[PDB]
């Protein structure tokens, strides 16, 4: 497979990255830095110049989203939030202007952070995540629409949630930390619990994505990844993989499934050049790619692009890498 | 072995024979001088003794109370049970 | 300083006195390591503190003994009651109350007097 | 006995330490995922464990002779145990509280009902009630001759853990939002009920 050039955005320290995401109609990858950078460069598998940059002052970054892929507003906004109790607009038509959305009533500090808030799929509904209930407010009056008293007991800021690809309408995916467990959410009618479930939490509390469902695919901390079907959720409310997978020997903190669901990829940040990723529906293993002596390091976050043809690794030495499959 | 001892309780059978020794060590043995168990001390101040000492009706335990706002249960083998109190 | 004690022990005329110091595991007596005691036959007595315990128990021991008085076989039963309630009143000042127990339990299941001294006070029945 | 100090770790080793010197003591290996939870009956002399591979474990403290284990349906996530009635309790993945008989090795019941994950469950001192709670905003109490839940309480906001008092009178609430911990009291001055569940959303 075609080895690409190494990574050269590479951060003055050793420093780390909010969240990886991508641009679907022009090779454009897009980070959010700790020390208030949010900065989007141009990548073609040999380009690593920066195209443009935002740091706002006043005003400190600490969780960093992908703002809507689709309303009008993919190529225009995207919007974030830092520690502060409030979210910013970032306009390129640049405009840039920081249209302060604390206007959320009385349920505004009663988070630790917005520290992870997820659009829908026509902007018109953003979830907002607590330690703890979520938050639905438009994006595009900014007001507090509704909201949806997801119960939570132990929730240490539930760090992965995603509606589903078969449809925004059908439910809305919440995985609760420190339990493995799953929520689910019926969107088209607030206060509707479709079908909650039983995730490994045993082991593993370690972030997924969406397939689309098609499969399913959960990894924990001890190099171990198994294959849910969607309608297992159905009781009884335990599921069962085809086949437990196993690659690694060690810990595994990422999990990374393909736009159609076909590929799966995890990874670590406790031993340098280890990263793997499987195959679906064939329940195969790339052994062709990756390596344990290739440039992999200690993997902080990671991301496929909508094609999901591009690898985006940031590591903890402040390189940002990628790869072509 | 040990010990001067103030406290003597009879089994009901006469094979058994408690004795309360000279601390809160509280020991049986049978009339063949077979010494089954010597048990831990009597707590909660507000020194320790051995008084008094008796072999319930069942056999299948003794009660011991010394004179420091306790009392203790034990059973045949040789844990405690429960320590009511004063 | 260091952590160490002492007990003793006698049977009909013998005196026999002992100092338990944490060591390396060594048994001696009088100059003598503990496999050479003659009368030749009844070194299985005196190896009976050992093995009624356990073979190891001795790791950060140290034992010493020695004899005065007696004939020959009533000098074996002192050295076997002095190390008996020597590894007892060890394990009473540093490690746990619930070890010396299990000695007790031990020990007094197989006793035969290895805790008391025998005394003899004849009558006329 | 306050002796000795056992510890379950995530490889699943059991290993036992004394308390009062604090050195290590004895070591049991059965559990081959992580061990969720040890407890000891009151006389010392029987030892369960939990594994998240569905096994119960029972063994001799006295010896290290290995006695008896079951097979069940799920991972264990919690363990309480009561002493002076010789039974235990244990949350599954399936959402239901199976109580087990600590004496014969048997399960005894198994109890459905609560829509989401057990978070914290007590048993009452008497040995008569079992209270729980869960993600689906319930706390309820489940009485064990009868087999059926007696009473929920629908609250508006999740409560973290539960005990009740030694004495019968305060159960204990700690919750996500708010620093305080809130405290119940037990009535405790008459009922002859048995009434049932669902009600009011």
């Amino acid at each position: 497979i075609v080895r690409l050039k190494d990574a050269n955005a590479s951060h003055p320290s050793h420093s780390a990255i909010q969240s990886l995401s991508f641009h679907p109609s022009k090779p454009l990858l897009l980070t959010g830095g700790y020390d208030k950078t949010l900065r989007i460069y141009h990548i073609d598998g040999k380009t690593n110049h920066l195209v443009t940059s935002l740091h706002l002052v006043g005003s400190p970054i600490q969780t960093c989203t992908f703002y809507t892929s689709l309303s009008n507003q993919n190529q225009q906004n995207i919007f974030t939030a830092g520690r502060r109790r409030y979210m910013h607009s970032w306009d390129l038509s640049q405009t840039a202007k920081i249209e302060k959305f604390s206007r959320l009533y009385g349920h505004e500090s009663t988070q630790r952070s917005f520290e992870n808030f997820k659009v829908a799929h026509l902007q018109n509904s953003q979830t907002n995540s607590v330690h703890g209930w979520i938050n639905i407010l438009h994006s595009t009056s900014g007001l507090w629409l509704m909201g949806c008293k997801i119960e939570g007991v132990i929730t240490d800021f539930c760090i992965d949630y995603q509606p589903i690809s078969r449809g925004k309408f059908r439910t809305i995916l919440i995985a609760v930390n420190a339990y493995g467990e799953v929520w689910e959410f019926d969107l088209n009618k607030n206060g509707h619990v479709i079908r909650r479930w039983k995730d490994q939490g045993g082991v593993g509390i370690t972030k997924i994505q969406v397939g689309g469902n098609r499969w399913l695919a959960v990894g924990s901390e001890s190099g171990f990844v198994n294959l849910y079907d969607r309608n297992n959720a159905m009781t009884s409310s335990t599921p069962t993989p085809v086949a437990a997978l196993d690659q690694l020997t060690t810990t595994i903190s990422n999990l990374q499934f393909s736009p159609d669901g076909q590929i799966l990829c995890m990874a670590s940040r406790a031993v340098k050049d280890a990263l793997r990723l499987v195959h679906l529906p064939s329940c195969s293993v790339f052994s062709n790619w990756p390596t344990s002596g290739t440039p992999l390091g200690k993997v902080t976050s990671v991301a496929f692009s909508p094609s999901g043809g591009l690898l985006a690794v940031g590591n903890e030495q402040g390189k940002v890498r990628l790869w072509k499959l | 072995v040990y010990s001067d001892v103030l406290a003597l309780s009879m089994r009901p059978d006469g094979k058994e024979v408690a004795v309360s020794t000279l601390k809160g060590q509280i020991s049986i043995f049978n009339i063949e001088d077979a010494k089954q168990v010597g048990n831990i001390d009597c707590r909660k101040d507000i020194s320790k003794f051995f008084t008094t000492i008796h072999y319930s009706f069942d056999g299948m335990a003794i009660v011991a109370g010394g004179n420091n706002n306790s009392i203790c249960l034990y059973d045949v083998p040789n844990e405690v049970l429960l320590k009511r109190f004063i | 300083a260091v952590p160490s004690v002492q007990t003793f022990g006698k049977k009909k005329s013998a005196t026999a006195v002992a100092h338990v110091k944490a060591g390396k595991g060594l048994i001696k007596v009088n100059g003598s390591p503990i496999t050479l005691v003659e009368p030749e036959i009844l070194r299985f007595k005196v190896y009976e503190p050992l093995l009624l315990v356990g073979l190891d128990k001795f790791s950060n021991i140290d034992i010493r003994v020695r004899v005065t008085g007696g004939g020959h076989v009533s000098q074996v039963y002192a050295i076997r009651q002095a190390i008996a309630k020597g590894l007892v009143a060890y394990h009473q000042k540093y490690v746990d109350e619930q070890s010396k127990n299990e000695l007790k339990k031990a020990f007094t299941s197989y006793d035969r007097t290895l805790l008391i001294a025998d005394s003899r006070r004849p009558e006329p029945k | 006995c306050g002796n000795f100090g056992f510890i379950g770790s995530s490889n699943g080793s059991i290993t036992i330490y004394n308390m009062q010197s604090g050195i290590l003591r004895k070591k049991y290996k059965l559990h081959k995922r992580a061990v969720t939870g040890i407890s000891l009956d009151g006389m010392n002399r029987k030892m369960v464990s939990c594994g998240l591979d569905g096994i119960v474990g029972f063994y001799d403290f006295n010896k290290s002779t290995l006695l008896g284990k079951l097979k069940l349906d799920a991972p264990i996530t919690a363990m309480v145990y009561h002493r002076s009635s010789d039974l235990f309790a244990l949350a599954l993945d399936d959402l239901s509280i199976v109580v087990i008989d600590a004496v014969t090795q048997r399960v005894v019941r198994q109890l459905w009902g609560h829509s989401n994950r057990i978070t914290a469950f007590d048993f009452s001192p008497e040995g008569r009630w079992i209270v729980s709670a869960s993600l689906d905003s319930t706390i309820r109490t489940w009485d064990l001759p009868t087999g059926g839940c007696i009473d929920g309480i629908i609250v508006d906001n999740v409560a973290t853990n539960v005990k009740f008092s030694p004495n019968g009178d305060l159960l204990a609430t700690t919750h996500v939002t708010g620093n305080g911990i809130c405290i119940w009291t037990n009535r405790a001055q008459f009922k002859t009920v048995s009434t049932r569940t669902i009600d009011e959303s």
